[PDB]
C-alpha cells in the first residue's frame, strides 16, 4: 500500500523510539511482524553496534575481481590522461591492496552486500519482505524495521539504523581505501594498522554507551590535549587531564599516546574523523535536554552585560570611524558633547586620524556614525538557491513526523502529516507569488513585525559529526531566511572592507597577511596563537548582551528595526527537534515545550544564523579585553572557534604576559555572558582552526579522512537512479577537494565507490565483463553517458572550465592505452542528436550540447512544475513559457556574424527573459533535500526508475551503435569539440573553447629537457628539496539596479570600442525600456585553490608565455591559473608519491594547435528582435586621457595610505592594457594629488622613510607595471627629468618621481600649466571602463631599445658608467667587454650574479640571452625588475633559458669551471681594472673594447654626471633645498638622505676646487650646513669614505657648502 | 545685509549637523534596552508604525 | 546668491524631515520595553 | 528681485512651520521616556 | 526689496531660538535615557 524505505543514504536522526513502541505496548501490524521475528537473545536499539563487529561473511562471497581489475584499468587511464605514470601505481596498488586485505575486503564485500539489499528494498511498497544472508546475518525487513539474527542474537532497530549501519560499513569503505591509499601517498608509513587496532579496540570497548560514546567524542579534544600538552613551550595548560580515555579504557588510552609518540599530526588526521564507527545515536533524553539547556542559560547579571555591550559599542564606534577615515578618505560626521575630548573635533575639522585614538576607544562613547548609504532589499540572486532547506509555514512542521510513533505517544494523528500544506521547497514557495516582492517581503521585518508563521526552527542532528549528544543545525521559514541573507549580505558589502578585523576575513589578499602574519609568529614563537574554541558560541549569545552591533548598523543604512530585529528574533522562532518516529506533542498545531523533545523560544537562533555579526561581537569582546591590559593583538573569527595572535611585550615575559592575558579574557567573556573553563576554553601556541582545518605549529591536516568520509543526503529532487548517485558522488568528491582534500585521494575513493554503485544497481551479465565497466565508467556527462568523478576537471582546478576536450581526451586515452574498439564505445554512448537546435541550453549553459541522453532523468521539467504551480505574479510569470522568447532571442542572437555562446549568454543575462528562466530553473533545482520533488509524485517515477535500470540494461547490452564518433575522436581534441557543437548546433561556436591544460601543456624535468627542442612553458623552481613538512610549513613566497548598471557596462563597452549596430543598440534600448528606464543613455557605470597553495609558497612561478601570446596585442583561450594549479598539483603528485622535488621541472606546450586566438571582431546581429519589452518581469575628448588622469590620482591615494601604517585593488588589472595606456598623462596626475593633499609634517617623514627602500606593495605594483619601459621613454616629464635628478635605484627613481611635488617647486611649476577641470570630473568607476579603450583603439608601446655603451671597437671617451651609484662599476664594464670581444650572439649567465649587474648586459643590441635558469624564473624577474627601458623583455630567449639546466655554452656565474665567464691597465675607456674576468678558467685582456657614440641612454649612465654641468648645478641647488626641507620635516631622522646628499656634495666638491677631506667633521644644526660650527646647538655629522660659473647664482648655503671649515 | 544673514545660516547649519549627531547617540541607549529585555516567554511585539525604506 | 542659501535653507528642511521620520523609528521601541520589562 | 525675496520667505517659513512640530515630537519623546524608571 | 530681507532675518532669529530650545530638550532626554542604561 504505501511506499516504504525510501532514503538510500542516511539523512535523518537515529533513535530507537520506534523500537521502544514496537517493544512495549502496540498493536499496530507492523509491530506485530516485527515482534514476531526478534529472538529470546535480544540486543536493542542503542546495542546495535554490537551485532556488526562479530559478523564475518565467507570470505569473497561476490566475485569483484572484475571490479579490481576495473579499478586499475580506470585508475590508469585516468592518471594517464594527466600523463603521469608515477603516481598510477601508488594508486592501483593501494586499491588492489585494500581489496586484498581481509579486513578491508571484508567491510567492502559487507558494503556491498549492505547496499545490495538496500538497492533491493528502496521503495518497496510491499511491507514485508523475505529473509536475505548477509554475511552470516538473515535480515528481514517490516515496514520501516530491520531485524537481524547472525547465530542465536538478533537485534531490532530502524531502517535509519540500518541504513546507519550500511553507511558505517561504507563508511569504513571510505577510510580503509583512503587510509591505504594515503599510506601509499604519504612518507610517513601506512597507518592502516593503526586503523585495523583502533576499530578492534573500539568495537572491544564493553561500557554502557553513553561513557563509551562520550569515549568517542573526546578523542579529538584528548589528543589536542596531548599535543597541546606535550608542545605549549610558552604556556601550561589543563586541556588534556580532564578526559576520562586513561581510566575508561586503558588500550585506547595507550593507542592515543603510542599515536602521540609517533605524530602529532597522523594523531590529529585519526581524531578527525567523525562517525567513521557506529553512529553514536541522537541521544535525545540526555543530550537534547542538554543541547536545549545550553541555548538558554544565564550566566552573568544584566547591569554588567549592559555595560559591557556599551564598552563594545565604543569599540565597534572607534573601527568603524576608522574603516571609513581610512577607506572613503573624509571624515564622517562627528558630535559635539559636553564631556567630548576636543581632540576628536580637532581630527574631524583636520580631516586626519589620531595615532592616540587607537589606545583610547573610550571617547568614542560620544561620537557615532551618520547615515553613509541604503538598504539593499533585493537580495543577491546566487547565495539563496542551496545547501539549505527551510520550512514553508508553522503549519509544515507534521510532515517531519509519523503518525504511528504520535499514535503510540499521544494517542493523535499528527494532523495529517501528508498534507502538503503549501510548497516545501525554498525557492518555489519564494516565487510563488506570496513572497515574490522581496522588499515588500522584508517590509514587516523593516517594520521589526515578525509573522506568527515565520517564527519557528527546526533542530535537525546531523549524519557524520563525531559529537555524540547532537549537534544540531538551523531550519528556519522562507521569510526569515531571506532576512537572513539579506542582512548577511548587507554586512559582507557594506560593514566588512570598513573594519580592520573582517577585511582580513573578507578580503583574500587581507586574509593572506594575516594569515602569514599568523604563521610567522607561531614558527618565531614570539607572539603566541591562543584558540579560544567556545562549547557554545553558537548558544552563548544572550537577549541582555548580545551586544548586537545591530544598533548603529541600523542607522548606518537608512533603516529603523530591522537589524534590531536579528537578536530578539533568537527570542522569536520556536525551536523544535526533528526526530524520526518520535514526536513533540501538538497542541493547538503547535509543538508544546517539554525541554526535550521542544523547547518554545531559546536565547540564541542556532549555528549558521547572525554569523556576520556575532563575529563582529566576539571580535570586539577581544579588542576590549585585550587593550585593556595594553597588548598588540590581531583576530581571525571563525564564528564558533576564534583565533587570536597576541605579540609579546618588552614589560611582561610571555608565560605571565599569556596568565594576565587568559585572567582578562575570562573576566570579561564572563561579563559576556560566555562562562568558560580551563577545559573548555584553552590557551596555546600551536594550535589554532580557522576556516574548519586545524592547524598544529602551522602544519594543516589533510581532512581526507574527513571529507571523503562525509555523506550528503543524495537522490535530491528526483527519482533515484544511478545517474545522480554517480553524479552526487562526483559533487561530493568535488566539494571535499575543494575544501583542503588531495585530489588524487579523492578521485581515487570516487573510482573505488563508482564501481561498487555500479555492483548495486546492475545485472551480474554486465558486470562479469571488465571493458563494459571501464567504458561505462569513462563516457561522462557531457557526451551522452553516466557522470563519474573522473569527468570533471573542477575537482583539480576552479568552477569554470569546459569539460569537452577533457571528456574527449579521456575516451581517446580508453581506446588507445585500453584494448577497446571504438564501436564498443559507440555501443555504450549512442550518440543522438535532437533534429532542432534547442537554443535556450546553449544559451543557459555553453558547454552544453543539443544532444539528449536517456541516462539524464527526463522529466517534463519546463512545464510539470509550472503545471504544477498553477494548479495549486505566478500568472505573470507563467502564463507565457518563457523559452518562447527565449528561443525567439537565441535564434535572432545565433544571426551573429561571428557566433559567441558566452557573449550569447551574457545578452540573455542582461535581458529579463534570463530572469524569468532562472525562476524556472530554480523551480527545477531548487536544491531541498527531498520534499519538493522526491517526495512528490512517487508511484509513477518508482516505474521510471526500474525502466531507466531497464533502459541502460537494454543501451549496453545492445551491441547497435548510435552516432559513430569516430570522425570526432580521431585528430586533435579542441577541434573535434568545436566540430562537435557545429554539428548538433548547425552553426560553428567561437569563443567557448578552454582546451585541456594537460593536452595543452605536458609537464617534464629541465634535465630532461632539450632547450632548443623544447617549447613556450609555463614553469615553477623550488627553493629547497621539499618534502611532508614542506607541504605543511609555509615558505618565503607569497600566495534591477545590477541589471541597469551591467547593461550600461555593455553599452559603454560596446561605445567605448566604437562600434554602433541599429539592432543591438535596439535591443538594448529595449533591455532598458523593460527594466523601466525610459531614456536611452544614463550617465552611470596567487591565491589558488588553497589545497596546495602551501606548497607554491616555496616554489616561483611568473608569465612566461610572451614568446607566442602576449607579443600579439589579441587575447587568448589560455587560463593561467588552471597553469599554474596544473603545475602545482603536478609536484604534490611528486611529493606524495615517495620523490622530492629538488630538480625544477616544467609545463611545455605539446599541442601548437590547441591554443586559440579570440577573435577582434565585434557582433552584429542580422535580424531585429521581436520580443517589443515584457515590463511585467520586474515588479518594479579621447577616453584614454581620462583613463590615464584617473589612474594617476588612483595610484596616489593608494599611496597616501602607505605611509599612515594595492589600496584601491589596482593588482587586478592585466598588465598589457597598463602598458597600451598612454603614462604622461599619468605621472602629472601622480604629481598633482600631492599638491592637492598638502600633507602635514608628520606625514611627509613616511614618505620620505618607507619608500627610498624597496617597500610598499602599492610600490611594487607601481614596479610591475614599469617591469617593462616603454613607458617611461615616451613620458614627457622623464626625458626632461633625467638629466636634472640623480636617479640611483629604480626604487630611488620612482620615488623620487611620486615626491616631486613635496621636495621640489621647480619641476611643479613646468609641468602646472597641464591641468584640466573635467578630467578632475570624470570618476575611477569609468576608469576600468575606458581601459577598454587602450585595448583596441590604443596602439602597443614601441618598446624602443635605448642603448647604452655598445662597446665596439674604439670611440670618444662619453663618461663609460654602469652602476656607479651603488656597485662596482668595473664588473659590469668588463662583462659588456668580454661579451663583445667573445662576438657572442647567445650568452649565458648563472644566478648567482648580483641581477642588476646582468641587467645591463641586456642592452646591448643583437644579444640574445639564455640565462642558466634551470628552471628559476627569479632571476629573470630580479633582472627584468632592474630595467628603465623595456629592452630587456626582448633580448632574453625564455623557453631556451627558463627549461635549460646544464652548461652549454659561455657561463657568467660560477667561480671556477670548464667554459666560464669568472670575475697598469693604460686604457681610456676605464680609469682602472677593479674585476679582471676570466673566460675558460683563463685570463684575456679586457681594454681592447672600447666606447662608442650612443643614443639616448637607459638608466645605467645616470645622466647628472655626464658632460653637462648646468643640470648639475640644478642638482647641487636640489639636494640641498630637500635637505632644508627634511631638517625641518617633524620626526625624521635624516641619517641616510644626509648621507646621499653628502655623496651629492663630495661628487660637487671635485668641481667646486676646494680640497676634499676625507673625513669632515660637518656640523648640522638648524637649516645651516658647515664643516666649520655656527652655533653651539649644531650637531657634529661624521662622513668618512670621501670654472666660477657656478659660483654666480650660488645660495648662501651652497656658499657655506662651497668653503672647507 | 545679506552677508551676516548668511552667516546666521552657517551658524544654523552648524547647530543642525550637531542636532542631526544628538539623536543618533541618543538611540542608541535604548536601543541596546530593547536588544537586552526580549525575554521571550511567548515572544509577541507589535511594533509601532510602519516606515519606507 | 540668494538662490544658493535659498537651496541651503531647503536643505536645512530635508534634514529636519528626515530627523523627524527617524525619532519616530525611535518611538516603536520604548512601547514594547513597557511590554517586554 | 521679485520672485526671489517672497520663495525664499516661504522657503524660511516651511521650516519655520517643520521645527514646531519636530519639537512637540521631542516633547512627546520626552513624556515617553520619562516612563523608564517606572518600569526598572 | 530689502526690507522683506529684514523680515526673513527675524525669521531667522525665530529660527535660532527654536534650535536652541530643542538643544535643551534633547539635553534632558540626554540625561535621562542615560541614567537609564546603568539599572536594568
Ligand atoms: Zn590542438
Ligand atoms: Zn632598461
Amino acid at each position: 500500500a504505501g511506499i516504504n524505505r525510501t532514503d538510500q543514504s542516511l539523512k535523518n536522526p537515529l533513535l530507537g523510539t520506534e523500537v521502544s513502541f514496537c517493544l512495549k505496548s502496540s498493536s499496530l501490524p507492523h509491530h506485530v511482524r516485527a515482534l514476531g521475528q526478534i529472538k529470546a537473545r535480544n540486543l536493542a536499539s542503542c546495542d546495535y553496534y554490537l551485532l556488526f563487529r562479530q559478523v564475518v561473511l565467507p570470505p569473497e562471497v561476490y566475485p569483484i575481481g572484475v571490479l579490481i581489475r576495473a579499478a586499475e584499468a580506470i585508475l590508469t587511464v585516468i592518471v594517464s590522461a594527466w600523463k603521469l605514470e608515477h603516481m598510477t601505481k601508488t594508486l592501483y596498488s593501494s586499491v588492489r591492496y585494500a581489496l586484498t586485505n581481509p579486513r578491508v575486503r571484508a567491510q567492502l564485500e559487507l558494503h556491498i552486500a549492505y547496499q545490495r539489499i538496500v538497492g533491493q528494498v528502496s521503495y518497496s511498497r510491499e511491507a514485508d519482505i523475505g529473509p536475505k544472508r548477509l554475511g552470516n546475518m538473515s535480515l528481514q525487513f517490516v515496514q520501516s524495521l530491520v531485524i537481524a539474527t547472525i547465530d542465536t542474537t538478533s537485534c531490532l532497530m530502524t531502517y535509519n539504523h540500518f541504513l546507519a549501519a550500511a553507511d558505517t560499513a561504507k563508511s569504513r569503505c571510505h577510510l580503509l581505501i583512503a587510509s591505504v591509499v594515503q599510506g601509499a601517498l604519504w612518507e610517513q608509513g601506512s597507518f592502516l594498522d593503526h586503523i585495523i587496532n583502533l576499530i578492534d579496540t573500539i568495537d572491544s570497548i564493553n561500557l554502557p554507551h553513553d561513557d563509551y560514546f562520550t569515549i568517542i567524542k573526546s578523542i579529538s579534544p584528548y589528543s589536542q590535549g596531548l599535543v597541546m600538552g606535550r608542545h605549549n613551550v610558552s604556556v601550561s595548560s589543563d586541556f588534556a587531564s580532564v578526559f576520562t580515555i586513561p581510566e575508561s579504557c586503558p588500550q585506547l588510552d595507550s593507542l592515543l599516546k603510542k599515536l602521540l609518540q609517533l605524530d602529532p599530526v597522523l594523531l590529529l588526521m585519526v581524531s578527525s574523523v567523525q562517525k567513521s564507527w557506529y553512529f553514536p545515536e541522537i541521544r535525545m533524553v540526555d543530550g537534547s535536554r542538554e543541547q536545549l539547556h545550553k541555548m538558554r542559560v544565564e550566566l552573568e547579571t544584566p547591569q554588567a552585560l549592559l555595560s559591557y555591550g556599551h564598552t563594545l559599542l565604543s569599540i565597534f564606534r572607534a573601527e568603524f570611524i576608522k574603516g571609513y577615515v581610512s577607506k572613503n578618505a573624509k571624515w564622517p560626521p562627528v558630535h559635539l558633547l559636553p564631556g567630548c575630548d576636543k581632540s576628536i573635533k580637532n581630527a574631524r575639522e583636520l580631516g586626519r586620524w589620531s595615532p592616540a585614538f587607537d589606545r583610547r576607544w573610550q571617547l568614542f562613547a560620544k561620537v557615532v556614525i551618520l547615515r553613509i548609504a541604503d538598504l539593499d532589499m533585493d537580495p543577491d540572486f546566487n547565495d539563496i538557491v542551496s545547501d539549505k532547506a527551510i520550512i514553508s509555514s508553522r503549519r509544515d512542521w507534521v510532515f517531519e513526523y509519523n503518525a504511528a510513533a504520535f499514535w503510540k505517544k499521544y494517542g493523535e494523528r499528527l494532523e495529517r502529516p501528508p498534507a502538503r500544506s503549501g510548497p516545501s521547497r525554498l525557492v518555489n514557495a519564494l516565487i510563488d507569488g506570496r513572497l515574490d516582492n522581496i522588499p515588500a517581503l522584508l517590509e514587516p521585518f523593516y517594520r521589526g513585525a515578525v509573522e506568527f508563521e515565520d517564527r519557528l526552527t527546526v533542530l535537525v542532528p546531523k549524519e557524520k559529526e563525531l559529537k555524540v549528544k547532537g549537534r544540531f543545525f538551523s531550519k528556519q521559514t522562507l521569510a526569515i531566511r531571506i532576512y537572513q541573507v539579506v542582512a548577511e549580505a548587507a554586512l559582507k558589502n557594506e560593514v566588512m572592507p570598513y573594519l580592520k578585523t573582517h577585511s582580513m576575513t573578507m578580503s583574500s589578499t587581507a586574509l593572506t597577511h594575516l594569515l602569514n602574519r599568523l604563521s610567522h609568529t607561531i614558527t618565531k614563537g614570539d607572539s603566541f596563537v591562543i584558540n579560544l574554541d567556545y562549547s557554545s558560541w553558537c548558544n552563548g549569545f544572550r537577549p541582555e548582551l548580545q551586544a548586537p552591533i545591530c544598533r548603529q548598523l541600523d542607522q548606518m543604512f537608512n533603516c529603523g528595526y530591522f537589524f534590531r530585529t536579528g537578536c530578539t528574533l533568537p527570542c522569536f522562532t520556536t525551536f523544535i527537534i526533528q526526530d524520526r518516529f518520535n514526536p513533540p506533542y501538538s497542541f493547538r498545531g503547535e509543538p508544546v515545550e517539554d525541554g526535550v523533545t521542544c523547547a518554545v523560544g531559546t536565547k540564541t537562533m542556532g549555528e549558521g544564523m547572525r554569523q556576520k555579526l556575532w563575529t563582529i561581537l566576539t571580535s570586539c569582546w577581544e579588542i576590549i579585553a585585550l587593550r585593556e591590559i595594553n597588548v598588540t593583538f590581531n583576530i581571525l573569527g571563525q564564528g564558533d572557534n576564534q583565533t587570536i595572535i597576541i605579540h609579546k611585550s618588552a614589560s611582561q615575559n610571555n608565560q605571565l604576559l599569556a596568565e594576565r592575558a587568559l585572567g582578562a579574557l575570562y573576566k570579561h567573556a564572563r561579563l559576556a555572558g560566555h562562562n568558560l573553563k580551563v577545559e573548555e576554553c584553552w590557551v596555546s601556541d600551536c594550535l589554532y582552526e580557522y576556516g574548519k582545518k586545524l592547524f598544529f605549529r602551522g602544519v594543516p591536516v589533510p581532512g581526507c579522512l574527513k571529507q571523503l568520509s562525509r555523506v550528503t543526503d543524495s537522490t535530491g529532487e528526483l527519482f533515484p537512479n544511478l545517474y545522480s548517485k554517480l553524479a552526487c558522488l562526483t559533487s561530493s568528491c568535488l566539494s571535499a577537494a575543494m575544501a583542503d582534500t588531495s585530489p588524487w585521494v579523492a578521485l581515487a575513493t570516487g573510482v573505488c565507490l563508482y564501481l561498487i554503485e555500479l555492483y548495486v544497481e546492475l545485472p551480474p551479465a554486465i558486470m562479469q565483463d571488465e571493458s563494459l565497466l571501464t567504458t561505462l565508467c569513462l563516457v561522462g556527462p557531457s557526451i551522452g553517458g553516466l557522470p563519474t568523478p573522473a569527468t570533471l576537471p573542477s575537482v583539480f582546478f576552479r568552477g569554470m572550465s569546459d569539460p569537452l576536450p577533457f571528456q574527449l581526451a579521456l575516451l581517446q586515452t580508453l581506446i588507445k592505452t585500453t584494448g577497446v574498439t571504438c564501436s564498443l564505445v559507440n555501443r555504450v554512448v549512442k550518440l543522438r542528436i535532437a533534429p532542432y537546435p534547442d537554443w535556450l541550453s546553449l544559451v543557459t549553459d555553453p558547454t552544453s550540447l543539443n544532444i539528449a541522453q536517456v541516462y539524464r532523468p527526463e522529466r517534463q521539467i519546463r512545464r510539470w512544475i509550472e503545471e504544477a504551480i498553477a494548479t495549486s505574479r505566478i500568472a505573470t510569470f507563467f502564463q507565457q513559457p518563457l523559452t518562447e522568447m527565449a528561443q525567439l532571442l537565441a535564434r535572432d542572437l545565433s544571426t551573429m556574424m561571428p557566433l559567441r555562446p558566452r557573449d550569447m549568454s551574457a545578452l540573455f543575462a542582461l535581458s529579463n527573459v534570463a530572469y524569468g528562466l532562472s525562476i524556472i530553473d530554480l523551480f527545477q533545482k531548487s536544491s531541498t533535500v527531498v520534499s519538493a520533488s522526491q517526495a512528490v509524485h512517487i508511484e509513477d517515477v518508482a516505474l521510471e526508475s526500474v525502466r531507466y535500470k531497464e533502459s541502460i540494461i537494454q543501451g549496453l547490452l545492445d551491441t547497435t551503435e548510435g552516432y559513430n564518433m569516430q570522425p570526432y575522436l580521431e585528430g586533435c581534441t579542441y577541434l573535434a569539440a568545436k566540430q562537435l557543437r557545429r554539428l548538433t548546433w548547425g552553426r560553428d561556436l567561437v569563443g567557448v573553447t578552454m582546451p585541456f591544460v594537460a593536452e595543452q601543456f605536458h609537464p617534464h624535468s629541465s634535465v630532461g629537457a632539450k632547450a632548443e627542442l623544447y617549447l613556450d612553458a609555463i614553469i615553477y623552481c623550488p627553493q629547497e628539496t621539499l618534502r611532508s613538512h614542506h607541504l605543511t610549513t609555509r615558505g618565503d613566497q607569497p600566495l534591477a539596479a545590477n541589471l541597469v548598471k551591467d547593461t550600461l557596462v555593455l553599452h559603454q563597452w560596446y561605445k567605448v570600442r566604437k562600434v554602433t549596430d541599429p539592432h543591438l543598440n535596439t535591443l538594448m534600448a529595449r533591455f532598458l525600456l523593460e527594466k523601466g528606464y525610459t531614456s536611452d543613455a544614463r550617465p552611470s557605470i596567487q591565491g589558488l585553490t588553497g589545497y596546495v597553495n602551501i606548497l607554491s609558497t616555496w616554489l616561483r612561478f611568473s608569465s612566461d608565455y610572451l614568446h607566442s601570446f602576449s607579443k600579439s596585442s589579441d587575447d587568448y583561450t589560455i587560463h593561467f591559473q588552471h597553469v599554474f594549479t596544473y603545475g602545482c598539483l603536478y609536484a604534490d603528485s611528486v611529493i606524495r608519491s615517495g620523490g622530492v622535488i629538488s630538480t625544477p621541472y616544467l609545463l611545455s606546450a605539446s599541442c601548437k594547435t590547441c591554443f586559440e586566438k579570440i577573435d577582434s571582431e565585434e557582433f552584429v546581429l542580422a535580424c531585429e528582435p521581436q520580443y517589443r519589452g515584457a515590463e511585467w518581469l520586474i515588479t518594479k575628448f579621447d577616453p584614454c586621457v581620462s583613463a590615464s588622469y584617473c589612474l594617476g590620482i588612483l595610484i596616489g591615494k593608494s599611496f597616501l595610505v602607505d605611509i599612515r601604517a594595492t589600496w584601491a585593488n589596482l593588482e587586478r588589472f592585466s598588465i598589457s592594457d597598463m602598458q597600451k595606456l598612454p603614462w604622461s598623462i599619468v605621472i602629472r596626475s601622480l604629481w598633482r594629488f600631492l599638491i592637492g593633499a598638502r600633507l602635514l609634517q608628520f606625514e611627509k617623514a613616511g614618505l620620505i622613510r618607507m619608500l627610498y627602500a624597496a617597500t610598499g606593495p602599492t610600490f611594487s605594483f607601481l614596479m610591475k607595471v614599469f617591469q617593462d619601459s616603454a613607458l617611461l621613454m615616451d613620458c614627457a616629464p622623464l626625458d626632461r627629468l633625467s638629466p636634472r635628478i640623480n636617479f640611483h635605484s629604480r626604487g630611488d627613481l620612482v620615488a623620487k618621481l611620486v615626491l616631486l611635488p613635496f621636495i621640489n617647486p621647480g619641476i611643479v611649476e613646468i609641468e602646472v600649466s597641464g591641468i584640466n577641470s573635467k578630467y578632475h570630473a570624470v570618476s575611477e568607476a569609468n576608469m576600468d571602463l575606458y581601459i577598454a579603450a587602450a585595448k583596441s583603439v590604443g596602439v602597443k608601446p614601441t618598446q624602443f631599445v635605448e642603448e647604452t655603451n655598445d662597446f665596439t671597437a674604439r670611440g670618444h671617451h662619453h663618461g663609460c658608467y654602469s652602476l656607479s651609484w651603488s656597485k662596482s662599476r668595473n664588473q659590469s664594464q668588463v662583462l659588456k667587454m668580454v661579451v663583445r670581444k667573445l662576438k657572442l650572439c647567445v650568452l649565458y649567465i648563472y644566478p648567482t650574479v648580483d641581477p642588476a649587474v646582468a641587467l645591463d648586459l641586456c642592452h646591448l643590441p643583437a644579444l640574445t640571452i639564455i640565462l642558466v635558469l634551470g628552471g628559476d624564473p627569479a632571476y629573470y624577474e630580479r633582472l627584468l625588475e632592474m630595467d628603465l627601458c623595456g629592452a630587456v623583455s626582448s633580448r632574453v630567449d625564455i623557453p631556451h633559458s627558463l627549461a635549460a639546466r646544464t652548461h652549454k655554452g659561455f657561463t657568467i656565474g660560477p667561480d671556477t669551471g670548464p667554459g666560464v665567464i669568472r670575475l697598469c691597465y693604460a686604457h681610456p675607456c676605464l680609469e682602472e681594472l677593479e674585476f679582471n674576468a676570466y673566460l675558460d678558467s683563463e685570463l684575456v685582456d679586457i681594454s681592447d673594447m672600447c666606447c662608442l657614440p650612443l643614443a639616448t641612454p637607459c638608466k645605467a649612465l645616470f645622466r647628472p654626471i655626464y658632460r653637462s654641468l648646468q643640470s648639475f648645478r640644478l642638482a647641487l641647488m636640489d639636494n640641498y633645498s630637500f635637505v632644508m626641507d627634511l631638517i625641518l620635516i617633524r620626526g625624521l631622522d635624516i641619517r641616510p638622505h644626509l648621507e646621499e646628499f653628502d655623496e651629492l656634495l663630495v661628487v660637487g666638491q671635485h668641481i667646486l676646487g676646494q680640497p676634499v677631506l676625507v673625513e669632515v667633521v660637518y656640523y648640522v644644526g638648524v637649516p645651516v650646513l658647515a664643516r666649520h660650527p655656527w652655533s653651539a646647538d649644531l650637531k657634529r655629522i661624521t662622513v668618512g669614505g670621501r670654472q666660477g660659473s657656478l659660483l654666480v647664482g650660488l645660495p648662501a648655503g651652497l656658499t657655506q657648502l662651497l668653503i672647507i671649515d | 545685509s545679506i552677508r551676516i544673514l548668511g552667516e546666521n545660516i552657517k551658524i544654523l547649519d552648524r547647530s543642525m549637523k550637531t542636532m542631526m549627531e544628538t539623536m543618533k547617540l541618543m538611540m542608541e541607549k535604548v536601543d541596546l534596552l530593547y536588544a537586552s529585555t526580549a525575554v521571550g516567554t511567548s515572544a509577541p511585539m507589535l511594533p509601532s508604525h510602519p516606515a519606507p525604506p
